[PDB]
């Protein structure tokens, strides 16, 4: 006996990779006010952002 | 014979006197009680975050 077999195939594969520890990153749009007598120089503000 | 009797870094009159720093409590205007902070942390919660 003698055969002979031609074939040829084609994949697609979809993955998604995900970090627990940093699954994203946020970005807050703020702006300062003065509502005292004085105006202040090099203003620095500490903030905490909160989420519950 | 010291011119800071409490060892703290006001001399006697000027505890006395009050012309240090006006956010000194005014038991530490006599020159026998040190002018001195005593600060702590507490915790309140601790999150974790799996890697």
């Amino acid at each position: 006996s003698t055969a002979v077999q031609d074939s040829n195939g084609e994949s697609w594969n979809t993955g998604l990779s995900i970090n627990k520890g940093e699954s994203a990153y946020i970005n807050a749009n703020v702006r300062y006010y003065n509502t005292g007598t004085a105006p202040m120089y090099k203003v620095t503000p500490t903030t905490n952002l909160v989420l519950d | 014979l010291e011119s800071n009797t409490a060892g703290d870094p006001y001399t006697d009159y000027e505890k006395a006197s009050g012309s240090f720093d006006k956010a000194i409590k005014t038991e530490a205007r006599d020159p026998l009680v040190a002018a001195y902070p005593i600060v702590g942390v507490g915790m309140e919660k601790l999150i974790i975050s799996t890697n």
